[PDB]
């Protein structure tokens, strides 16, 4: 499983922040302009309309990775290895093979 | 092994010592902010917090 | 591919590296509001469940 | 070891807190996590549980936050709910876990001081398919055990962890008034910062109550920067400060292996 | 005395009209239900699908009475995929709904 962590959007007021693409795993990156943020008291952006936001979003691996995870494998030609059990007069003994 | 500006100070004994949240919030949240990557961290955190 | 089975994909358990396709197309917020819209497909890993 | 003196619960958009109606909530959650083949979830919500907001430890009281200041309300007003009253095992920091019937939604609610109930509501599907070959309710006096794994109570024990990080801002109109043709700012001990277009009024930020004169409501603003808390990394409350200067906290129940019957 | 206030939810018992407290009301069809509009005999109401709608009222006597309909109430959202809760990012398209107008 994944979590895609995505980080509290920046929100450049009155100003433009354009992305800057650091390499992690389906990292996703995109300036907004016209922003117009609306926090619970008021606007948190005084200026009308040059407002921008840079929302960026990326996938890591979930924090139950090392306990529930599907292993895929490439099987070549198998070794047996048995049990025996053998019996002659009053020797009576198993032995692995 | 934990950086601050330029102290490098070991990351068992804050160079706050002790009970360094208490003299300066802002300046402790950021002291642990410049060590996010730091393998030792936690030996910051362990010790910038908890204080008696 | 996204949503089949490898759509999160690492060598090992304690692998850095990592590989995914999971077709993040964060969009844009909607007015008024602070948030990060994204549509995603879903965990691969459960559809193989 | 607090390290829960740093953190501060946060008011996070709620699309539905009760009624239908969008709002900006004290409990808003914002994750589910159901890795537990037990059938536990836990749920992240926006404000602390048994962190008093003077910070001692005691478990009585829920710690959330309105306004600006830090609330506190009572433990046993929590209630959880998917399709039916859910049940409680642990409850640290912005963590609940809970045991919840299968339904399509799933609600968290405390109540505030004013005796007034808050909730949100989110959209989770939690068809608990129980370990093993056969769906059963609940465990039967006699059965095999087989192993599940669930959420334990173990408060710390690292790999598990999340992003804190600085307050962005708060942007209030409680704190500026008119006062006959001034804008006077109360402070009420917490830094603010103000920017008024109002020619000589200039931007800058104070500790202690001011006005700036011959100036209108409507034309400045104005937003209360903590720094001394911190916050979560929540994609509902915005960032502060370019490329980001994300600090972190270990996160209690990591999920362990037991006898499922 | 037929003043207008709401804490207090009007009824009749035997050939008296007595009151009880309003924050008694409660709205069930399959769980708890939520009530948005309380105005004269009429109760607005959101609630989750069922088979069955209760409404309930203690008396003066703090004894609950309540009374039963069967109602199917499989409420459908609009548009083309059913939801329970409304989500964060999405369209908005014209629902209909009761407002609190007693107004023309
Ligand atoms: C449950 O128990 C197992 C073993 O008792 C824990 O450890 C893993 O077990 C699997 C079983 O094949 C091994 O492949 C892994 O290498 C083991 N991990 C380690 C670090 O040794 C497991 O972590 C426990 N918890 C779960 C599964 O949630
Ligand atoms: C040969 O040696 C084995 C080793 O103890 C004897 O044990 C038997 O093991 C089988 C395993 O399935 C059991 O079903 C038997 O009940 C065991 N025997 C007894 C007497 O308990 C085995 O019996 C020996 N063979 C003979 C013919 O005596
Ligand atoms: C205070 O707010 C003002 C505007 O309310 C900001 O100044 C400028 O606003 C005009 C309005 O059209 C923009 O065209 C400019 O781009 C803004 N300034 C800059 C530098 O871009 C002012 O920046 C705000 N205060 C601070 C400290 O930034
Ligand atoms: C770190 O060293 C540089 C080197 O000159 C110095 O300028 C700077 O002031 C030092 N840091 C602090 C916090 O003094």
């Amino acid at each position: 499983e994944y979590k895609t962590v995505v980080p509290s959007p920046y929100v450049k007021c009155c100003g433009a922040s354009e992305c800057s693409t650091k390499e992690k795993p389906d990292y996703q990156c995109k300036v907004y302009t016209g922003v117009y943020p609306f926090m619970w008291g008021g606007a948190y952006c005084f200026c009308d309309s040059e407002n921008t936001q840079l929302s960026e979003a990326y996938v890591d691996r979930s924090d139950v990775c090392r306990h529930d995870h599907a292993s895929a494998y490439k099987a070549h030609t198998a070794s047996l290895k048995a049990k025996v059990r053998v019996m002659y007069g009053n020797v009576n003994q198993t032995v692995d093979v | 092994m934990c950086v601050l500006a330029n102290a490098t100070f070991p990351c068992f004994q804050p160079p706050c010592v002790p009970c360094c949240y208490e003299n300066n919030a802002e300046a402790t949240l950021r002291m642990l902010e410049d060590n996010v990557d730091r393998p030792g961290y936690y030996d910051l955190l362990q010790a910038a917090l908890t204080c008696r | 591919q996204p949503g089949r089975f490898g759509d999160i994909q690492s060598r090992t358990v304690e692998s850095n590296d990592l590989y995914a396709n999971t077709a993040l197309k964060l969009a844009r917020p909607s007015p008024g509001m602070v948030h990060v819209p994204y549509t995603q497909t879903p965990s691969g890993f459960k559809y193989w469940l | 070891f607090n390290v829960y003196k740093a953190t501060r619960p946060y008011i996070a958009y709620c699309a539905d807190c009760g009624a239908g109606h969008s709002c900006h909530s004290p409990v808003a959650i914002e994750a589910v996590r159901s890795e537990a083949t037990d059938g536990m979830l836990k749920i992240q919500f926006s404000a602390q549980i048994g962190i008093d907001k003077s910070d001692n430890h005691d478990y009585t009281k829920i710690r959330y936050a309105d306004g600006h200041a830090i609330e506190n309300a009572v433990r046993s007003s929590l209630k959880v709910a998917t399709s039916g009253d859910c049940f409680v095992h642990g409850t640290m920091g912005h963590f609940i876990l809970a045991k919840c019937p299968p339904g399509e939604f799933l609600q968290v609610s405390i109540q505030d001081t004013r005796n007034a109930v808050r909730a949100c509501r989110i959209q989770y599907h939690h068809d608990p398919q129980p370990v093993g070959r056969e769906k059963f309710t609940i465990r039967p006096h006699y059965g095999k055990e087989i192993p599940c794994t669930t959420y334990q109570q173990t408060t710390a024990k690292t790999v598990e962890e999340i992003d804190m990080h600085m307050p962005p801002d708060t942007p209030d109109r409680t704190l500026l008034s008119q006062q006959s043709g001034n804008v006077k700012i109360t402070v009420g001990g917490k830094k603010v910062k103000y920017n008024c277009t109002c020619g000589t009024g200039n931007v800058g930020t104070t500790n202690s109550d001011m006005t700036i004169n011959t100036c209108l409501i409507e034309q400045c603003h104005v937003s209360v920067t903590d720094h001394k808390k911190w916050q979560f990394n929540s994609p509902f409350v915005p960032r502060a400060d370019e490329p980001a200067r994300k600090g972190k906290v270990h996160i209690p129940f990591p999920l362990d292996n037991i006898t499922c019957r």
